[PDB]
């Protein structure tokens, strides 16, 4: 059929709304782009990882997934470039980008 | 709907900052300001102890 | 809790519990105290979509 895709799994709470994932949405749960920057000094580390604040894409709740969005969460420890648990395998990690 | 396919949810627990402020009990301008144009006693029963 | 124009509760041990339970995470939750002369200053989130 063609090139093999690679499907990477991320743990989520079972009580996340399935209205989230009907839209373009983040697999890490908290929208973290530098396009959402507010031209502060270190805004996008706190746009990504500060949880007193709220998600820019969903302003009313902070995260959609607490195991992924947070620093030192389970989503972070697997797929971050600093920790590189999937750093030896030549298979492409799709979530290495996120 | 907001500016998207986002469905948005009000859910009265959001209203906890509006009504639980302690101006709900502040009625001094209410009872005192309306207390002009006095209507006479229309035979009170449960208004007296 | 941004703007004050009303008396608070008399039990101040009740007033802070009513206030720090609302304020503690809002998008519109005020600063550290409110100023006497000044504004609530409404602390900014790092981004908005």
């Amino acid at each position: 059929h063609g090139q093999d895709a690679v499907c990477e799994f991320i743990a989520t709470p079972v009580a996340t709304d399935i209205n989230y994932f009907r839209r373009p949405c983040n697999p890490r749960g908290r929208a973290a782009g530098g396009v959402y920057a507010g031209d502060k000094e270190g805004d996008v580390i706190a746009l990504m990882y500060d949880h007193g604040q709220s998600d820019p894409a969903r302003p009313f709740a902070a995260t959609a997934n607490p195991w992924a969005s947070q620093r030192f969460s389970y989503g972070d420890l697997l797929y971050n470039g600093a920790y590189h648990l999937n750093g030896a395998s030549p298979v492409l990690s799709p979530c290495f980008k996120f | 709907w907001g500016k998207d396919h986002q469905v948005l949810r009000l859910s009265m627990e959001n209203a906890v900052g509006t009504v639980c402020h302690p101006s709900l009990m502040n009625i001094d301008a209410a009872v005192g300001g309306v207390n002009h144009d006095p209507v006479e006693a229309a035979n009170p029963y449960g208004a007296y102890v | 809790y941004l703007g004050r124009g009303a008396p608070p509760l008399l039990d101040n041990a009740a007033a802070v519990y009513l206030r720090n339970a609302v304020v503690a995470g809002n998008r519109l939750g005020p600063a550290q105290p409110l100023p006497v002369f000044g504004c609530a200053q409404v602390p900014r989130r790092a981004g908005m979509d």
